[PDB]
């Protein structure tokens, strides 16, 4: 009863230019019941970052250890990114992750620039061909932020969860404000969010509620649930760091160790529903992956909404 | 600093005073302490704003006389401010009807912003952090084919003008000179200059491949300098966040510049010297007018009037929403009907519709299935 092997740093599931690399069933098992993960956000947000806090690392270890490469001082000071496409790993649990490419990410098209209509509706394509295509073999979906309510987020979902192939399918979804603030955790705001999210996708099909209550969490131990009209599946994320003087400052907020270790819980501890309609083991799933991906890029919904713009 | 509406209605002390203007714009987090507002407090050297005092898009201005510059800001759905008014009032009071909410005041800003284009020299947008959101490249390269459309009807509503000659050509006082302003947002905290000149690097590509940018600076609706700034990031500061700030003195009792980089701007229009903003292999000549409080209102007023702009509107990201979601039903309609006690057998078609295709307006159309089986048998 060996062990089947053991990951330290991900591998590359698709390759910078929208290629399927198969070098991942040397790592995946024949049993069922798995997890996926999949992230959607801007450049620099936190998605590489998050996805391996919760896969792996912990606070302690240093970036250079993260099994998902996050960003460097020698790319901010000159803007870019660094995933390049979508990343894999596997956890001790067997739970699947999946980073991604930035969705909107000027760097991308600025490499484009140096190298069929125009490339800004070419870019406009990767991300919906590349989020329909999650939307179809996950079970959650990270949708990460910097800032708060930025529309045009928003409003590109819907147009995902109208573009994949095809009672249906519609998997979870979680709101992460990373880089959150003070004034982000006080209620009287915290009730702003979830009456912005509820209003804008009211009608967006997604599973983004009823479950993943950070009410619940002990976060904020005095409030009720009755405080809340809708309490959507949100999340919020903050900015990492005689005995009278020796007092901390009013940080107003969790630590960032706390909360990392309570969304590292509950993410763990998400449903895992059947995708297709075939229990499927770790090792089908990749073969429908590829399945889906063949499917995405030669199809019609695409090309359609491509020759709109 | 009052509305323009209460604004436009009429001057005698400030009448003839050689003035510019600033159009500022752009999305906004949700917070207290606006990135508009500060930003205004922050140059004029004052406290202007004070701190703790159907359409969902409005403009104010402001007038500093000890600087001879006028501010616009226009206040549209992007910011939180009024984006919480408009999910507040419509969760008292379909997925139809709010289609056309939703892009109706994505409309409205459209047009309102249009008009910022044609009567500011000047111009600065904002976005939260850095990496400017690329939507922008759509957004100005699709409103430009409005303005030409429209251009004809403005041209009108101030040719009994005294504003001048290239004002009634063009109907703007000069080719805009647009700008950008990142916070910083817990970034990096010399770094930032390179931050700055990599931003441009972006941008002008970005833009320039689009064509939005081109050679001549009287067909671009904006400009973008040569051997300037053109960029400023707002670093961090303990000024946002006031509660904090208290607390961080509370426990010690008891124990290039923003101005430098706007004014190196508003120094070329006030010396009239104008911006001369076109290197594309071949020079060419941009014309320019420094106008006055009571010579700016005369057109300004006659062209915040103006059926007319709607007939290029409604015609010129929801319209794209609704062709493929138009399409993809409509497409489903016949594949559906076609293949098809009644009851049970005609539900079973409409089982097929769901798989087939969907939309923003799915379920209008799904009517024309059901009528056209209801009236089979
Ligand atoms: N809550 C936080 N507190 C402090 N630093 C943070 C926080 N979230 C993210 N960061 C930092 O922000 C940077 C973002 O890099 P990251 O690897 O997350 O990029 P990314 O989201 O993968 O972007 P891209 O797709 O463009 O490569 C890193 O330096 C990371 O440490
Ligand atoms: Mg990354």
């Amino acid at each position: 009863l060996l062990p089947p092997e053991r990951m330290k740093h991900s591998i590359k599931l698709v390759d910078d230019q929208m290629n399927w690399c198969d070098s991942a069933i040397e790592y995946l098992l024949d049993q069922t019941d798995v997890l996926v993960v999949g992230v959607l956000g801007l450049q620099g947000t936190g998605k590489s970052m998050v996805m391996s806090l919760l896969s792996a690392n912990t606070p302690e270890e240093d970036q250079r250890t993260y099994v998902f490469r996050a960003q460097s001082a020698e790319m901010k000071e000159r803007g870019g990114n660094q995933t390049s496409g979508i990343d894999f790993f596997i956890t001790q649990e067997r739970i699947v992750f999946l980073d991604t490419q930035p969705i909107l990410s000027p760097s991308i098209l600025d490499h484009l620039i140096n190298n069929y209509n125009l490339p800004h509706t070419y870019v406009e394509m990767q991300s919906l061909q590349i989020a329909a295509f999650l939307f179809t073999v996950c079970h959650v979906v990270i949708v990460v932020q910097d800032w708060f309510t930025d529309l045009s987020l928003y409003r590109f979902l819907q147009t995902a969860e109208m573009v994949k192939p095809s009672t249906e399918y519609y998997p979870h979804l979680v709101f992460l404000q990373n880089k959150a603030r003070r004034e982000d955790f006080c209620p009287r705001k915290l009730r702003q969010m979830h009456l912005m999210i509820d209003q804008l996708m009211a009608h967006s099909h997604l599973r983004y509620k009823g479950t993943l209550s950070m009410l619940q969490c002990n976060v904020f131990p005095g409030l009720p649930p009755d405080f809340l009209d809708s309490e959507v599946n949100l999340f919020l994320v903050p900015f990492m760091d005689p005995l009278f003087s020796l007092l901390p400052g009013y940080r107003g907020h969790p630590s960032f160790q706390s909360l990392v270790s309570k969304l590292r819980s509950q993410v763990m501890s998400m449903a895992r529903p059947q995708l297709s309609h075939t229990i499927l083991t770790e090792k089908n799933w990749f073969h429908y992956a590829a399945r889906i991906w063949d499917g995405v890029r030669k199809s019609s919904a695409l090309a359609e909404y491509s020759r709109l713009l | 600093p009052v509305s323009l509406r209460d604004l436009l209605m009429g001057e005698p002390p400030w009448r003839e005073d050689e003035i510019c203007v600033v159009g500022i714009f752009g999305k906004t987090a949700l917070r207290l302490n606006s990135e508009k507002f500060s930003l205004v407090n922050t140059v004029c050297d004052r406290q202007v704003f004070p701190l703790f005092r159907q359409d969902y898009s409005l403009l104010q201005a402001y007038y500093s006389q000890e600087s001879k510059v006028l501010y616009l800001l226009l206040t549209s759905i992007c910011d939180n401010s009024q984006l919480l008014r408009a999910c507040r009032a419509l969760q008292s009071g379909p997925h139809a009807e709010a289609h056309e909410f939703w892009k109706h005041q994505e409309k409205l800003q459209c047009l309102s912003l249009l008009y910022l284009f044609s009567v500011c020299h000047i111009l600065l947008l904002v976005h939260p952090t850095c990496s400017f959101d690329i939507t922008y490249d759509r957004v100005f390269r699709a409103l430009d084919g409005l303005r030409q459309k429209v251009l004809p009807l403005l041209k009108t509503a101030i040719k009994d003008c005294p504003v001048g000659k290239d004002w009634k050509l063009n109907c703007r006082p000069c080719p805009p000179r647009l700008l950008f302003l990142f916070q910083l947002n817990g970034a990096l905290k010399s770094p930032k200059r390179r931050l700055q000149h990599a931003l441009e690097d972006q941008i002008y590509r970005i833009f320039r491949k689009s064509r939005v940018l081109t050679n001549q600076s009287i067909n671009c609706l904006f400009t973008v300098p040569a051997n300037q700034a053109f960029v400023y990031i707002v670093p961090g500061s303990q000024e946002e966040d006031p509660v904090g700030m208290l607390l961080d003195q509370l426990r010690s009792h008891c124990t290039f510049t923003l101005r430098e980089f706007l004014w190196q701007h508003v120094e070329l229009v006030l010396s009239k010297k104008g911006f001369d903003d076109s290197v594309g292999r071949n020079p060419q000549p941009s014309h320019f007018e420094l106008p006055t409080y009571q010579k700016w209102i005369s057109a300004a007023s006659k062209l915040y009037e103006v059926s007319k702009i709607l007939s290029s509107i409604k015609v010129l990201f929801l319209d794209i929403d609704t062709k493929f979601s138009e399409n993809r039903c409509q497409k489903a309609l016949p594949m559906a009907h076609s293949a098809y006690v009644h009851k049970n057998q005609l539900a079973q078609a409409l089982r097929v519709y769901s798989q087939h295709a969907r939309g923003p307006a799915f379920h209008k159309y799904a009517m024309q299935l059901h009528e056209d089986c209801y009236k089979f048998w």
